């Protein structure tokens, strides 16, 4: 019995979409809100999965792959799916059958446009720039939104590096 | 193992935190600008070593050991800084400096509301933490390799 | 473990500090997160009697609700000589993150309203009937007092 | 096993004498394709790779010669961009040779200008009290052993990570540095080492040194 610890963090992240919508009617405002406090909560994690990992760094594309897929792996339970590869192979798609942030919240938001994966956004784009990786994020594809699974797709751009010490 | 002193500093290069248990020559010039020569001497220690090594450097730096005492850094994938320092005689402290950075500094600093990345970290209870931390296995010296 | 996620989510429910409410978050939190501890109680050691009534206190729901939620049982547990009563605890969870200080005490409440306000029950002492406020006097001793919201 | 890199700076520390020890560095080859997965950054006549690490290719390792075409700052040799032939598709496959930038002399002689405070200067407020500069730093790949004369000389030699009894290779060093110095007071004492004979014996000291036995001190 009791298995599953965390069935409390989709209606966590529920009741903050909720509060944020009555608070702010804009679509896009419980949506790049979200995603900045899901970036903080990134820089807050990302720390603590190197801490356990002792992963040296992501100076490779497909070994952050593998990094940030485990980080999904160890705290929210899924398996990304890394697929999609470009040519140049500097961007990847991540294949989630279940979400993990939510469980089954619902398919209508009784409107579109609700980003339902800030944190998640956050959740991938927060660690980077503590890794040291000035990258874009965005989503292909979200099963929540009448579809049927959901693809990340994560763009490394610039090595983020320290300056002047 | 029983050490002299600890430092904390972040990936921009401010004094996130220092600890002190065994430091004896106590210092003329602030600790401030005492924090900003290790920052300088670690940063310019990391680029010799990574120029001037003929093979990858993957974690770059280890630590320096001299006459009289000796030097341990760490290196986090974050960015963020530790460097410890004491006497001679002991395990390797690579993994000594993860384990305090694992099970104190991640458990009391990150996890605190109350810090607030790009500050200082000024708390009785980490520092209380941290102490009985190195007070685990405290007996003394490095020779860190 | 899966301790983390929470403990950083629940910061940032308390970093947005917005000027209008001192609940950062409603009893919806409440209701869902209790609900799902509800799923967790397929089995609980009450009779079956249609014709008989038999209570679950309403404390032994919290304390093995903390073990799985907050994990650190009661230490002062009192019977009020109203229907209400009144939790004590030396230390908190949420509170082992800081040091015993009296700086902010006000977020700590926020954390522990998360048994407040939660879906109730007919009988007295029956698991669930929960209106209570918080009254924390140290900062790791956080204390909470209910009120019968009815009578 | 072999000592890396021999040097020795003077009290002001410049760089006097870069005795490299036969030091092959890794060359890869690889023939790529339509527009790369390697990250062709171009930074500063430097066209190298900083993410995107495959096939043993370190963020130093830089082109050299594409076809054999050695490149001229950021140019063909023939006087194309290399980003020139990176948009033409048509000579796809091109066979790409990656190397990591070799340190030059004068690359040389400014990491060890811009290195010899560090180590004079090394937490001269440090911890314990009455110390020295480093003695000793350890790295990832290396060992560099740094020995003052107690004023003066500073004997800087980078072995392997594993190495031991290196004080003794310093301590040899040492010997050979007065048996050069022996001859002229016209070399000053900050000139840099200039003269075969020092080059000469200490190639008779790797010779040894490939062999672990350091014994009647072995030169």
């Amino acid at each position: 019995a009791k298995k599953v610890n965390s069935e409390f963090l989709t209606l966590t992240y529920g009741a903050l979409v909720t509060q944020m919508l009555r608070d702010f009617e804009n679509a896009e405002d419980v949506n790049k809100q979200l995603e900045r406090i899901g970036y903080n909560m990134g820089m807050r994690l990302i720390e603590d999965f190197l801490a356990r990992t002792s992963a040296p760094r992501c100076l490779e594309m497909r070994e952050t792959a593998d990094r940030i897929q485990q980080a999904f792996r160890i705290y929210l339970n899924i398996q990304p799916t890394i697929s999609n590869w470009s040519p140049a192979s500097d961007e990847f798609s991540l294949v989630f059958d279940s979400n993990p942030l939510t469980e089954f919240v619902e398919l209508p938001p009784d409107l579109t446009n609700l980003r339902y994966s800030a944190i998640l956004s956050g959740c991938i784009r927060g660690a980077l720039e503590m890794v040291q990786l000035e990258v874009q994020c965005w989503f292909v594809q979200d099963q929540l939104k009448g579809d049927n699974v959901t693809e990340l797709r994560v763009k490394f751009v610039r090595r983020l590096e320290e300056v002047i010490p | 193992m029983t050490i002299f002193n600890l430092y904390i500093f972040d990936k921009f290069g401010t004094l996130l935190h220092y600890a002190e248990w065994n430091r004896t020559k106590k210092s003329g010039i602030t600790r401030e600008e005492e924090a900003k020569l290790t920052y300088g001497m670690l940063f310019s220690i990391k680029s010799f070593v990574s120029k001037i090594s003929p093979h990858d450097p993957k974690e770059g730096f280890l630590y320096y050991k001299t006459n009289r005492y000796a030097l341990h850094y760490l290196e986090t994938p974050s960015g963020l800084k530790f460097v410890l320092n004491t006497d001679t005689t002991a395990i390797n402290v690579k993994e000594l400096l993860q384990q305090l950075y694992a099970k104190v500094w991640v458990e009391f600093v990150v996890r605190d509301p109350l810090w607030t990345p790009g500050t200082v970290v000024t708390s009785e209870l980490f520092q209380s933490k941290l102490d009985e931390f190195v007070r685990q296995s405290p007996i003394f010296g490095i020779r860190n390799i | 473990s899966e301790e983390i996620l929470f403990d950083c989510l629940h910061a940032e429910i308390v970093n947005y500090c917005l000027d209008s409410n001192k609940e950062h978050d409603l009893a919806t939190l409440e209701y869902i997160g209790f609900t799902t501890g509800y799923r967790l109680i397929e089995r609980l050691t009450r009779e079956v009697s249609r014709f008989k009534d038999e209570l679950e206190t309403m404390k032994f729901i919290c304390t093995d609700f903390w073990m799985l939620i907050y994990k650190k049982q009661v230490d002062n547990l009192r019977t009020n000589n109203h229907g209400m009563y009144v939790v004590q605890d030396k230390a908190f969870r949420f509170l082992t993150r800081i040091s015993p200080g009296t700086k902010q005490l006000e977020h700590a409440p926020k954390f522990v309203a998360f048994t407040c306000g939660l879906v109730r029950g007919a009988l007295s002492n029956l698991g669930i009937n929960s209106t209570v406020t918080a009254e924390v006097q140290s900062i790791p001793a956080c204390k909470f007092h209910i009120e019968v919201n009815r009578n | 096993m072999i000592i890396y890199g021999v040097y020795i700076v003077s009290k002001s520390g410049g760089l006097i004498f870069n005795l490299d020890n036969n030091v092959p560095r890794i060359e890869h080859e690889k023939t790529f394709t339509y527009p790369l997965d390697l990250v062709l950054d171009y930074d500063s006549k430097k066209v190298s790779v900083s993410f995107n690490r495959k096939d043993g290719i370190n963020v130093g390792h830089v082109l050299v010669a594409v076809n054999g075409m050695p490149v001229n700052g950021v140019t063909l040799d023939d006087g194309r961009d290399v980003r020139t032939t990176l948009d033409a598709p048509e000579n796809y496959p091109i066979n790409l040779k990656f190397s990591r930038p070799k340190m030059t002399t004068n690359e040389k002689i400014f990491l060890a200008s811009m290195f010899y405070p560090l180590f004079a200067i090394a937490s001269q407020l440090s911890p314990e009290p009455k110390s020295s500069g480093i003695e000793i730093l350890e790295a990832d790949t290396f060992t560099l052993h740094c020995f003052q004369t107690l004023t003066g000389i500073k004997f800087i030699i980078i072995s392997e990570t594993g190495l031991n009894g290196i004080d003794l290779l310093l301590r040899k060093v040492y010997e050979l540095y007065s048996d050069y110095v022996l001859k002229n007071p016209f070399y000053s004492l900050e000139m840099p080492i200039r003269c075969e004979l020092f080059d000469n014996k200490l190639q008779e000291l790797l010779a040894q040194v490939e062999k672990t036995g350091i014994s009647n001190i072995d030169k």
